[PDB]
């Protein structure tokens, strides 16, 4: 089950911004719910929804931006207002929305694998993360970059933290051909792999080897399997062998 | 029971589709190699049987098992011998592997389906081949005879006893043996012992060895921290052979593709002997080892090693490129399904040569009388003088003509 408010509060207060996904249109307004405070229904009659084709354009499914006018904080009454909001904190809305998307995001695993209440989880999330540092994104980063901010509470569960990093957490494949001719050839096999392997070395069949070069900027992977055909080629022209690579 | 290996090489011919593997398994237990890396290399397979006797009747007198239990005496089975056994396949198309064989071979069984036509030519021509190689201990063996009618099977025995009179072989025993339903192996085992005795052998005599299977030691899964070295499948006619010692393949190798090539053979050393089942320290000449050696697992894959001759350190043969050949010819050919003449040897043509285990092609420069010369395209060598059979092409494949001597 998905409920739950996003930053700190149910009801939203004066001047703040707000995402709608809009279901049903043309009766009233828009009485619909809310993705930046709780999934509580928000109303705009028809006439602050019009900035400058009036129906077309919202219909259903599409996104909104809106301003809060009117709160009543009793059981569950907001207004909305789309005509007030300037296009230079528009971009700045879009990314708190994304944020705020994100970090529900991150609250969604830990209510699949313990079976136990988001709400609950969102509270003992939302204390040293959003409310002491700011956003909680951010503080998310902070964490897998230097943990600090997982040290203010106690963790219930572990294994679900751990599953987190995890989730927020390149293989090059290479063929050398050995044909040798030679007196001795399987030391000289042995040495090769010695230079070649130290990351994952395979043996096949008998002329074949297969080897999967790992890379850490993508890149990184030509300066070291380069090396080790060098490697290789040197090997085997010394004892009286030959030694191939496509 | 002692852990002895292989005494006399037995041979075993046909036809396709007839049944000699299935024979085979009748009479050891274990599967033959032939039936990528492992095993494939020739023609021939490896199999292995046991010859223990029960003497404390009439027919029944050798078993395959250790222990008896099966004719009504509990006493434990005496020690006699032990032999290793090659397949070679009866094909229009293949027949160097079983050339290769040939050589290595000192008892020879012959296996004729019932059902099938009496007359064959390749059974006429493997019996020539057989006649020509130094070999006169023949079995004659019946395949399928339950199919096979009262008075059918005994005609075909009479036929059979027409044909080979006129041959070298005079005394060869005749028996009918059941391949599907195992049974009547006694008598063959018994004749076995009777007929065929081991011919002497020393250790005076230079070691010889012939290669004619190949096989790498390597295993998928494992890593690679964990290998076993390249191992050459090779018979042995005369020399006995222990661990540690120098081995050299004499014909030579290139290595190298501008230069000319003066590499020596190809040395190396013994590692480990696979005789039978089990590794052992001596090697006893007369049967077909696995010699496991310090050459590359990559030499010992495929068609490389058909037929080579091997040699221990301290000991010089002969590489030779023009042979001297002493030839006698046949009237007629065999092999051909129809019978057609022999001709007169024209200068200046493609034949097969096969001395020993080598599979060559050759080509006729001066011809005489007896006395003729090749030339040939791969290196071969020459010890002491070799069982030769040439064979020519008149129609599409290869077809045998007679028998040759190299006189040196």
């Amino acid at each position: 089950t998905s409920h739950c408010r996003f930053y700190e509060n149910k009801y939203p207060e004066i001047d703040d911004i707000v995402m709608v996904n809009v279901q049903q249109i043309a009766e009233m307004g828009a009485y619909v719910k809310l993705l930046e405070y709780d999934n509580i229904e928000g109303m705009i009659l028809l006439s602050e929804l019009s900035r400058r084709s009036i129906q077309k354009l919202i219909r259903v499914g599409k996104n909104d931006v809106a301003v809060v006018l009117r709160v009543d904080k009793e059981k569950g009454y907001i207004d909305l207002s789309k005509r007030r909001v300037s296009s230079e904190d528009i971009i700045k809305c879009e990314e708190k929305y994304q944020k705020s998307k994100t970090v529900h995001s991150i609250l969604r695993y830990c209510a699949e694998k313990f079976q136990i209440p988001l709400e609950e989880l969102y509270k003992t999330i939302a204390w040293p993360l959003s409310r002491k540092f700011g956003h909680a994104y951010e503080a998310f980063k902070l964490s897998i970059i230097d943990e600090t901010v997982w040290e203010g509470i106690e963790p219930p569960s572990k294994d679900v933290l751990d599953e987190l990093k995890n989730y927020i957490s390149v293989k090059i494949r290479a063929d050398v051909e050995v044909s040798c001719f030679s007196y001795e050839g399987i030391d000289a096999i042995k040495d090769a792999l010695k230079s070649a392997e130290d990351v994952k070395v395979k043996l096949v069949a008998a002329p074949l080897y297969v080897l999967t070069t790992q890379a850490l900027d993508k890149q990184k992977g030509i300066e070291q399997l380069e090396s080790a055909i060098e490697k290789i080629t040197e090997v085997i022209t010394k004892y009286g062998g030959v030694c191939n690579i496509t | 029971i002692i852990n002895r290996q292989a005494t006399i090489n037995i041979g075993t011919i046909g036809h396709v589709a007839h049944g000699k593997s299935t024979v085979v398994r009748a009479i050891s237990g274990v599967q033959t190699v032939r039936f990528l890396e492992r095993n494939i290399t020739i023609k021939l397979g490896y199999a292995n049987a046991k010859i223990y006797k029960c003497q404390e009747s009439f027919k029944s007198d050798k078993e395959i098992s250790p222990k008896c239990q099966r004719p009504g005496c509990p006493g434990r089975y005496k020690l006699v011998r032990h032999v290793s056994f090659v397949d070679c396949p009866g094909h229009d198309i293949l027949m160097s592997t079983m050339l290769s064989g040939a050589a290595v071979m000192d008892a020879a069984l012959l296996l004729i389906a019932g059902n099938e036509s009496c007359p064959q030519p390749q059974t006429s021509e493997h019996l020539a081949a057989i006649e020509i190689m130094k070999l006169k201990h023949v079995i004659i063996l019946q395949n399928k005879v339950d199919l096979m009618r009262e008075e059918s099977a005994l005609e075909h025995q009479k036929s059979i006893l027409k044909f080979i009179r006129g041959t070298i072989a005079d005394g060869a025993p005749i028996v009918p043996i059941s391949a599907q339903l195992k049974y009547n192996i006694d008598a063959v085992n018994e004749f076995i012992v009777k007929t065929i005795p081991v011919p002497p052998r020393d250790f005076m005599i230079s070691p010889r060895l012939i290669v004619i299977r190949s096989f790498d030691v390597n295993k998928p899964g494992a890593e690679i921290e964990d290998l076993k070295g390249g191992v050459a499948g090779g018979s042995i006619l005369n020399g006995v052979f222990k661990l540690g010692d120098e081995i050299e393949i004499r014909p030579g190798i290139v290595t190298k593709d501008k230069g000319k090539i003066q590499c020596k053979p190809i040395f190396s050393n013994i590692v480990s002997l696979f005789a039978e089942q089990n590794d052992l320290k001596f090697a006893v000449p007369g049967g077909l080892i696995g010699v496991g050696t310090k050459v590359d697992p990559t030499l010992c894959r495929a068609d490389r090693l058909v037929g080579q001759v091997v040699g221990a350190k301290g000991h010089l043969p002969n590489i030779y490129t023009d042979i001297e050949i002493n030839y006698f010819l046949l009237r007629r050919l065999l092999g051909v399904k129809k019978q057609a003449k022999v001709r007169k040897l024209e200068p200046n043509e493609v034949l097969m040569v096969n001395i020993g285990s080598t599979a060559t092609g050759a080509r006729v420069v001066a011809v005489k009388a007896d006395m003729a010369r090749l030339q040939l395209t791969s290196p071969a060598c020459t010890e002491i003088n070799e069982k030769i059979a040439l064979s020519r092409r008149i129609e599409k494949h290869w077809r045998l003509i007679g028998w040759a001597t190299i006189k040196k």
